[PDB]
């Protein structure tokens, strides 16, 4: 319940590494979804393949 | 006869809803969600299928 | 590296969360491209009964 803007990620470069299996990057917008769980941890550097 | 057709025609109409092997049976969920060149391996499932 | 990865839930429910996608009038009588919920599709829009 709110309002997900996901272009003013992809317009500014930040994420290192960003690739999306399920959905297209740019139809992030496009298309939306009901319930979105972000999962937040942090690894070492060999370990993000 | 006239059975025979029903069969027939329903069978075809609920081979529409079968995924066959793709993600999903709707083409615009297909458009909506892949890549041009990713949304193609999909769209080749579905016409191969139907 | 910081990780986070994107998990969503589609078509199991109504989605509360779109992006920023304004909102136009509603047709009838017409055969129109209607986009609700991020239901994609062409048809002629009439009130149900």
């Amino acid at each position: 319940n709110c309002v997900a803007d996901y272009s003013v990620l992809y317009n500014s470069a930040s994420f290192s590494t960003f690739k999306c299996y399920g959905v297209s990057p740019t139809k992030l917008n496009d298309l939306c979804f009901t319930n979105v769980y972000a999962d937040s941890f942090v690894i070492r550097g060999d370990e993000v393949r | 006869v006239v059975n025979q057709n029903a069969q027939a025609l329903n069978t075809l109409v609920k081979q529409l809803s079968s995924n066959f092997g793709a993600i999903s049976s709707v083409l615009n969920d297909i458009l909506s969600r892949l890549d041009p060149p990713e949304a193609e391996v999909q769209i080749d499932r579905l016409i191969t299928g139907r | 590296y910081r990780v986070v990865v994107l998990s969503f839930e589609l078509l199991h429910a109504p989605a509360t969360v779109c992006g920023p996608k304004k909102s136009t009038n509603l047709v009838k009588n017409k055969c129109v491209n209607f986009n609700f919920n991020g239901l994609t599709g062409t048809g002629v829009l009439t009130e149900s009964n």
